């Protein structure tokens, strides 16, 4: 019973799944920090903006 | 607001020594006679009035419209509304809500 | 205005006779339901209503064992108690020969009367409570057990049942809130009996000291 | 001498042998345990009553 690099290196759909999510999510935070600095931003109900 | 005298430069007080209102120096003789009226204050200090009319007090401030929660939708809780700390800074709102076992109170 | 003044004094009412009743005198069970608009029909509004007379009581007596046994209720009216009125109440306490009374204050006395209150006699004893406490009954809330007074009788037995010296019971402070509430003097024992967390129940003894 | 409980912690059981959670038994496994060890094919079944 053994471990070795083959039973960590990263297969194939996980590369296209990690690529695919991190576009989505840096996109949204976008649309926050754009959302903020033009102060169109909705408070959320227990802080203020930040 | 503050005055400093043109002859000596040191601060103006406020006295009354006959039919006129004075602000006056305290080293030189020299003086002006307030006729007019002046509308800038110091800001003066008082602290929080909380418990003016705690409890469930006089029913003359009841009002109609009112919000709705999001969650649950009971009959129990008018508006109500409050401010920060001065003359010359905003007021603030708050949702809370209370019937049993929770610790619910909105912004 | 005047709304919350008599639901104050219906509520301080309620209290003061309920603890009347758990002291075991007489009281009628038609008095324990007077309700806000009972209040409001027996006592009018309070521009019309005189606070240190209206509300005084003195129908209690300690029929459970003695019907010639009677006490006193007083409701003050100035903020601060002086020592005048004070003497008013122990000279119409003398004029009816009664050895107990309760005292009801808004906001406090002077502390001349306070040093007052340890020696008016050893055969009249006057005790203190302050409005803010008796709006509620302590008694009934959640957190406090149930106490239960027991006669001479009764801890003769308990520690006679564990080979007890008295004075190795666990203590209850003279001045705690339920037992000034009981009116309990020193030397007395209570029953406690905890609420378990299961149908099971949980018995404790504590003596006053 | 003096007295701090009347009865150590109320149940008088010692904490350390508790099989439930500070309950010290836990009925159904202790009556499964039994049917397991002890199957008796002769004697008949029972009913509410009996
Ligand atoms: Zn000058």
């Amino acid at each position: 019973f053994s471990i070795g690099i083959g039973d960590v290196t990263p297969g194939q759909g996980l590369l296209k799944a990690k690529y695919e999510l991190l576009n989505a999510g840096y996109k949204k935070c976008d649309e926050y920090i754009e959302a903020l600095n033009t102060g169109k931003l909705q408070q959320q109900p227990g802080c203020t903006a930040e | 607001m503050l005055l400093f005298c043109p002859g000596c430069g040191n601060g103006l007080i406020v006295e009354e020594g006959q039919r006129c209102h004075r602000f006056s120096c305290n080293t030189c003789p020299y003086v002006h006679n307030i006729t007019r009226k002046v509308t800038n204050r110091k800001y003066p200090k008082l602290k929080e009035v909380d418990d003016v009319l705690g409890g469930a007090a006089a029913w003359e401030n009841v009002d109609s419209t009112a919000e709705s929660c999001p969650k649950c939708e009971h009959p129990r809780a008018y508006f109500m509304q409050l401010q920060t700390r001065s003359a010359d800074e905003p007021m603030t709102t708050f949702y809370k809500c209370c019937n049993a076992q929770c610790g619910h109170r909105w912004r | 205005d005047d709304e919350e003044e008599t639901y104050r004094l219906w509520k301080i009412r309620k209290t003061i006779m309920q603890l009347c009743h758990d002291r075991g005198y007489l009281v009628t069970q038609d008095e324990l339901d007077q309700t806000l608009e009972e209040f409001k029909a027996q006592s009018g509004d309070k521009p019309s209503e005189g606070r240190p007379r209206r509300t005084d009581l003195t129908v209690l007596v300690a029929h459970n064992d003695d019907p010639t046994d009677q006490m006193f209720v007083f409701f003050p009216e100035e903020p601060k108690v002086g020592i005048k009125t004070i003497k008013v109440y122990c000279q119409r306490m003398q004029e009816e020969n009664i050895t107990r009374a309760l005292i009801v204050v808004q906001q406090g006395m002077t502390p001349s009367a306070k040093q007052s209150l340890v020696d008016m006699a050893p055969k009249y004893i006057l005790e203190q409570f302050l409005q803010q406490e008796l709006l509620i009954n302590i008694t009934e809330h959640e957190l406090v057990p149930e106490h239960v007074v027991m006669t001479k009788e009764e801890v003769t037995e308990l520690l006679a049942r564990y080979k007890l010296r008295e004075n190795q019971l666990p203590r209850i402070q003279a001045g705690d809130p339920v037992a000034r509430y009981f009116g309990i003097k020193r030397g007395q024992v209570v029953k406690i009996i905890r609420p378990s967390e299961t149908a099971g129940r949980y018995i404790t003894y504590r003596l006053v000291q | 001498g003096d007295i701090i409980q009347f009865i150590y912690g109320g149940d008088g059981l010692d904490p350390a042998a508790m099989e439930g959670k500070d309950e010290p038994l836990e009925f159904k496994r202790v009556l499964d345990n039994i049917k397991a060890v002890f199957p008796c094919p002769s004697e008949p079944a029972l009913s509410k009553n009996e």
